[PDB]
RNA sequence: GUUAAUGUAGCUUAAUACAAAGCAAAGCACUGAAAAUGCUUAGAUGGAUAUCCCAUAAACA
């Protein structure tokens, strides 16, 4: 049968293939400097003077995937860029990019500052709520 | 000027690591207007609004999050998703374009329910029984990116229509007849991409055309690139919608069934033993210093 | 204990004091601003006329 | 009127694309002070095009 013929070995080439499996590898240098990089996705949540910005960003430093205020739909929607409330709603609709970009593992290390804002955390409510884990699963060797 | 807060030295820090130098660092060698005014006007109506003002000092203010989605959507952000998982490199040999049609596929499940799928989604190939519901004259193809067993570069298709009047794809013709996802065991996420591709003007596929019913993998194989070559004049994407699957109980059925085949099974594969190469005769060699060498000891 | 009217009308009074306080920094800064930028272009004026009379000012 | 300036919010040629952005800056809470920190406040294309333009303000006048 023409059908049975098949290699030896496979041909994967999803990138996340090894990721989603968990044996992609993770930076496990950097001993000398912190934080850990043992993450694949990092979220970044950026706060400026007149807006909240929110971001899960891989180790290259690329973005997959952006929240921020200063998107159109969002803002019509939102009476204030700067405030708590914003704040849980770009979770949550950071959360549903992620949903949209398939992305459900990510890697938050808030600075003590940062985990102290309750604004913050109402966001990482926002996130656990909709799904989206603040904590990524462990490499595989 | 002296950071006052760690995240000043931090943030500052990681766009400097971020940036290349002349200096060897860890990064190179490891690496219209219209519409504005009118919202301009709505972010003053918003701002103005008194209640909406007691909501944030009482921090109760909510959103149609629905709405938001729609207004996104969208061409820039979804082109991501595709570069992001290697579609374009496979697929178009690196070749990205914007899609400007919002496409979307669900995977009909029952009649209860359409199962999305999204771009990055996993869908279990069970749930992929049937054929999926996708929504000018144009084409359309599926492909099976790395659920290819034999050929790396090689794909397989699930179903190609051709000249789609307009967007009615129950009129396109039936190139391909459609199967169910048959990902290899042990290969982990196989990633599944649907294109869609501006038809400039109707041209008979007839070299694409393949016999329906289908089971023979030997003619499934096909490459996109030089399929999309040959019409690259005619043919410029426009849609895109991915999912992942892994192996399943109805992956054996397809591989069996109709396939005809034995499930294609794989793992990592470990490199032979290392064996110590001792010397046949051991000149002036005590038996403390070949005890160490030796598994006794 | 304050009632929540007494609250919301306490908290109106802040916006107000702070929108006139904001208003008046603006407006102190642009005075600090102005004065300079006249004490600066009124220096420059009696230079052209002579640049020996300030040599007595600028002690 | 001739020359010449000056016309996104303290700053920026951030931007005219998917946003009028980033940055400077503020109020209150926290009681040596400041800073840090939490919650919060006020904002602009006076205007076009791929130079006119009117407003404005100068030397010519």
């Amino acid at each position: 049968k023409e059908n049975e013929a098949v290699a030896p070995e496979f041909t994967n080439r999803n990138p996340r293939n090894l990721e989603l499996l968990g044996v992609a590898r993770k930076e496990r240098g950097w001993a000398t400097v912190w934080p850990n990089r043992e993450f694949w996705h990092r979220l970044r949540v950026v706060k400026t003077q007149h807006h909240v910005e929110a971001f899960v960003e891989h180790l290259n430093g690329q973005v997959v995937v952006s929240a921020s205020t200063r998107e159109w739909a969002i803002k019509k929607h939102l009476y204030s860029t700067r405030n708590v409330v914003a704040c849980e709603s770009i979770g949550r609709v950071l959360a549903q990019r992620c949903l949209e970009a398939g992305i459900n593992f990510m890697v938050y290390q808030p600075t003590p500052w940062e985990a102290s804002s309750d604004s913050i955390k109402r966001l990482q409510n926002a996130m656990t709520e909709s799904g989206v884990m603040l904590r990524e699963p462990r490499r595989i060797y | 000027e002296k950071y006052r807060s760690f995240e000043r030295y931090r943030r500052r820090a990681e766009q400097e690591a971020r940036a290349p130098h002349w200096w060897r660092t860890y990064r190179e060698h490891f690496v219209r207007t219209q519409k504005l005014l009118e919202r301009k006007h709505f972010l003053r109506e918003l701002r103005a609004n008194v209640e909406e003002e007691r909501a944030a000092r009482l921090r109760t203010a909510s959103i149609p999050l629905e709405a938001v989605r729609a207004e996104w959507e969208g061409p820039y952000h979804k082109q991501r998703l595709a570069e992001y998982y290697g579609l374009y490199r496979d697929l178009f040999h690196g070749a990205t374009f914007v899609p400007w049609v919002p496409l979307h596929v669900a995977y009909a499940v029952g009649e209860e329910d359409l199962i999305p799928v999204y771009h990055g989604n996993e869908v279990t190939p069970t749930e992929a029984s049937r054929a999926p519901e996708v929504t000018s004259l144009w084409t359309l193809l599926f492909i099976n990116l790395d659920g290819h067993l034999l050929e790396p570069d090689a794909e397989y298709v699930h179903w190609l229509l051709t000249n789609i009047p307009s967007n009615r794809v129950a009129e396109g013709q039936e190139t391909c007849p459609y199967l169910p996802p048959f990902p290899a065991r042990g290969s982990g996420f196989h990633r599944f991409a649907f294109l869609l591709f501006k038809q400039d003007k109707p041209i008979n596929f007839s070299e694409d055309t393949r016999p329906s019913p289908c089971y023979q993998l030997a003619q499934r194989t096909f490459r996109t690139f030089d399929f999309y070559k040959r019409h690259q004049e005619a043919m410029t994407p426009a849609g895109l919608a991915f999912f992942q699957c892994r192996w399943d109980d109805s992956v054996t059925h397809t591989f069996h069934q109709l396939l005809d085949m034995r499930e294609p099974v794989f793992e990592f594969v470990r490199p032979p033993p290392y064996h110590p190469k001792q010397k046949r005769f051991p000149h002036e060699q005590p038996l403390r210093y070949l005890d160490r060498y030796r598994d006794s000891h | 204990e304050h009632s929540p009217e007494e609250s919301e009308r306490r908290a109106l009074l802040l916006k107000r004091w702070a929108l006139f306080k904001q208003q008046e920094h603006e407006m102190e800064r642009d005075a600090i601003r102005s004065m300079l930028e006249a004490q600066q272009e009124a220096l420059e004026e009696l230079k052209l006329e002579s640049a020996e009379l300030y040599a007595e000012a600028i002690k």
